[PDB]
């Protein structure tokens, strides 16, 4: 479980040196929270609360217990965020298959397209769901960009060019928080 | 001058003149005597209207006074052609070619205005030289009344006889009384 | 030549014709003799209103001396059959098909200027031929006479004998007599 779910949660070191951190770290927790004559085994409950700490998660999503907070996410959001439950039951199957073992092998948990009017709780339902899964929101504002030269901001410019020593907005977000919500609104002006 | 109406894109705002965005719509319109020229316009609407969607049916208005029957076939014959069928509305009068272009429309989309009116005559064409010459031309025209009168017996449902009776001198037909000879289903009140 | 004025849009700055940035406020014009054309243009801007605000009156001036009578009836019907209540504002001169469409309006909602002249007769057609297609058309223009005289009874209110009985001979009728006939709801306060 800790070279799976170091993979998954920890990208940013390689899989030898990450396996050998996260299973050392284990071991010291075992050494300071005993208080006394407790249980030496390290089951996979204890791994998964020091990778969580490494990704700077809130331990709901590494965890096999979170299941109680999927089961009920449909209803929770309707009480935040009440209408269209078309469109919320929408949202829960998908996150479902994405951690029930059956999501794409490569591609992201989910691409949605919110198609809808104004005032209808599309951009709540997105930051409420973040809280509910305990990741970072993403948002990003499409009439921004508008012009030709302007996609370049999101992955950042070319070598030998001015911004070049910025990464990026939406490369730097999304490596900074591996884990998040995207949001793009206005996307038809893109 | 012909005004002109924006319509709201997620890109930008686009001119289009009164009568182009309403031909977006599928609302063709057929105002004054028919023409080689204007019937080339109307054809070409209800061609370009079919590629870009050949389900949706056409609306025809039809407010002409009447003019020559050769530039009528041309719409006539293209709103039979194309797959779309063609809805066609007769706003304040139909004359003899305007009937039959307001009955060539599929059954169950003609409709008329309860103010509005219908006449339909013979052609009224005539040709003058020598008798050899007029006799020539004098069966053809002949042939294009008795055309007419099976043409529009096929599309009101009457008998070429009534057509015949009827057509043989001029006749106003009422709104109302179109329904009665058949020339469209009812009165253009509610949808 | 029409002037090209100037519309303030938070996209950017657009050109239009008076007319047409008229057409924007649900301000319709009629003037000139009534023709096929010029009937069928007053009908299309009805319907393009209508699709924009269906709740939203429209306004309609009338100017016009007098036309043919059954291009007139095309803006009737049209005026009738759409939602929107489109008022009429006689500006000037109003022979009887510019008077038909005065009456046409919504009730409660037409009005007409002080100094403004209406004058109703009735429909004026010639025909010449074979004696036979004389007596038809003669027929028609009776028909249309008793079509106008009911309808226009209809939308003033006013009794059909009386109609019928004034419109015989050439009548012209002032503002102030218009509201005592029914032709009109009342004039411009401001
Ligand atoms: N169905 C809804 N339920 C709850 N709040 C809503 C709803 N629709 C709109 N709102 C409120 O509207 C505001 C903007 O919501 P947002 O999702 O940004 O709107 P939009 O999807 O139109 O961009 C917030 O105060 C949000 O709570």
């Amino acid at each position: 479980a800790a070279v799976e779910l170091a993979v998954k949660y920890i990208n940013d070191r390689h899989l030898p040196d990450k396996a050998i951190d996260v299973i050392d770290e284990a071991g010291a927790r075992a050494r300071l929270m005993p208080v006394s004559k407790r249980k030496k085994t390290v089951n996979v409950a204890d791994i998964e609360s020091v990778v969580a700490r490494i990704a700077r998660i809130p331990e709901k999503s590494v965890s096999q217990s979170d299941r109680d907070t999927l089961k009920n996410l449909g209803d929770r959001l309707k009480m935040l965020v009440f209408g269209q439950d078309k469109a919320i039951e929408a949202l829960t199957e998908a996150i479902k298959m994405a951690r029930a073992g059956l999501g794409h092998e490569h591609k992201p948990v989910g691409s949605f397209l919110f198609a809808g009017p104004t005032g209808v709780g599309k951009t709540e339902v997105t930051v409420q769901l973040s809280k509910a899964l305990g990741i970072e929101l993403l948002r990003f504002d499409m009439s921004e960009y508008m012009e030709r030269h302007t996609v370049s901001r999101l992955i950042g410019a070319p070598p030998g060019y001015v911004g070049f020593d910025q990464g990026g907005l939406l490369t730097d977000a999304v490596i900074k928080h591996p884990h998040a919500v995207l949001l793009l609104d206005e996307i038809e002006k893109a | 001058l012909v005004p002109m109406v924006i319509e709201q894109t997620s890109r930008g705002e686009r001119s289009f003149d009164i009568y182009s965005r309403l031909l977006k719509e599928r609302v063709i319109f057929l105002t004054g005597q028919v023409e080689d020229h204007m019937a080339n316009l109307i054809v070409a609407q209800m061609l370009f209207l079919e590629a870009e969607n050949p389900e949706k049916d056409i609306y025809l208005y039809i407010n002409s006074p009447g003019g020559v029957i050769t530039a009528g076939m041309s719409i006539y014959d293209t709103m039979q052609f194309i797959k779309p069928d063609v809805s066609t509305i007769c706003m304040g009068q139909a004359a003899s070619m305007g009937a039959f272009l307001l009955t060539a429309g599929a059954k169950g989309k003609r409709f008329c205005l309860p103010n509005s009116r219908v006449m339909i005559h013979q052609p009224l064409g005539g040709y003058q030289g020598q008798a050899t010459d007029i006799e020539i031309h004098a069966r053809e025209i002949l042939k294009v009344k008795g055309r007419m009168n099976e043409l529009m017996a096929l599309h009101t449902g009457q008998s070429l006889e009534q057509i015949e009776r009827d057509t043989e001198r001029d006749r106003f037909l009422s709104a109302p009384e179109a329904v009665e000879y058949g020339l469209v289903d009812s009165i253009l009140t509610h949808r």
